[PDB]
């Protein structure tokens, strides 16, 4: 029940192209779409659609997405994938091909609480 | 890749 609000801003086929070539320009590369989960009571990021590494482990993306964001050092701040907090050793690329949508792009939702959507 | 933000080279 993840309700990721970038796909009302691009219909479907736009997205499912756009993910297929960025995928075969990048190989290397994973796209994700990175949003506030509902309720979050945190800010949401400068920039929601990313590129990244497919080696890059969740913790290390934790690391950089956590920087960015505009929280104080004290603020807690947990992601989801499926309703799930994804394993901090898995790689980027593991998540993306375990969950991408049908569109070629990863979504990833974060909160401050520990359950999506509270 | 104009409109991605590359994170975490």
């Amino acid at each position: 029940s993840m309700k990721f609000q970038y796909k009302e801003d691009h219909p479907f086929e736009y997205r499912k192209k756009e993910g297929e070539k960025i995928r075969k320009k990048y190989p290397d590369r994973v796209p994700v779409i990175v949003e506030k989960a509902p309720k979050a009571r945190v800010p949401d990021l400068d920039k929601r659609k990313y590129l990244v590494p497919s080696d890059l482990t969740v913790g290390q993306f934790y690391f950089l997405i956590r920087k960015r964001i505009h929280l104080r050092p004290e603020d807690a701040l947990f992601f989801f994938v499926n309703n799930t907090i994804p394993p901090t050793s898995a790689t980027m690329g593991q998540l993306y091909e375990d969950n991408h949508e049908e569109d070629y792009f990863l979504y990833v939702a974060y909160s401050d609480e520990s359950v999506y959507g509270k | 890749a104009n409109s991605f933000t590359l994170i975490g080279e």
